[PDB]
């Protein structure tokens, strides 16, 4: 019913708040990371996601485009103090 | 029986299942329609992850119910 | 063979053209086919019309690949 729908909405809200899930910034499906480094590639749209900043790794030109995205290491500055490798 | 799976924000897909289908069986129908490998799929109904071994019945998933699809992906 | 095509169609190695309904066989490797009879553009990876009724460019129907940067299917490499 609507109870089942609200229980899922609450589960998703909690996952988002705890950093266990996010929405793909391009196609908006909910993604979780299982192991590995600070980045994932969305299976639906192939966008590279910076997990440690919970956002796109790159701008609209794709890999290599630092006009958007987390800009890790541009001018030598990591995108987040805990980043070990967001690609 | 018809069920609905939420995918992208605001988008759903429809599936044709039976009360007795297993979760692994439903993830295989999602694969054939949407191209997502079963091991990347996590299904949520009524606030709980569904276990590959149970069936729709054990979770009281009835006609026109709505599941939410989540992608579980490996870090790089 | 007539009996072979019957099998390919059920096993997804062939489909019916979304415009003219004639049997179209898989082109290995390719995510797009042009129907040899009616010349309509077919998205093989989603098994449907590539475009809407206005022809190439008409995203009012078809698979809508790359609209808003979203591929039509996770496995699509290029359905034109
Ligand atoms: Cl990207
Ligand atoms: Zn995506
Ligand atoms: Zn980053
Ligand atoms: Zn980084
Ligand atoms: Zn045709
Ligand atoms: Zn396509
Ligand atoms: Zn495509």
């Amino acid at each position: 019913p609507d109870v089942a729908a609200r229980q899922t909405t609450e589960m998703l809200k909690v996952m988002l708040q705890q950093g266990e899930a996010m929405r793909c910034p391009q196609c908006q499906i909910v993604v979780q990371k299982k192991d590995g480094a600070d980045w994932i590639r969305c299976t639906v749209c192939h966008t590279e996601i910076c997990w440690v900043t919970k956002g796109p790794r790159w701008g609209p030109g794709g890999p290599g485009d630092t006009s958007g995205g987390c800009r890790c290491r541009v001018n030598g500055i990591p995108c987040h103090p805990s980043c070990q490798n967001c690609h | 029986m018809q069920i609905f799976v939420k995918t992208l924000t605001g988008k759903t897909i429809t599936l044709e299942v039976e009360p007795s289908d297993t979760i692994e069986n439903v993830k295989a129908k999602i694969q054939d329609k949407e191209g997502i490998p079963p091991d990347q799929q996590r299904l949520i109904f009524a606030g709980k992850q569904l276990e590959d071994g149970r069936t729709l019945s054990d979770y009281n998933i009835q006609k026109e119910s709505t599941l939410h699809l989540v992608l579980r992906l490996r870090g790089g």
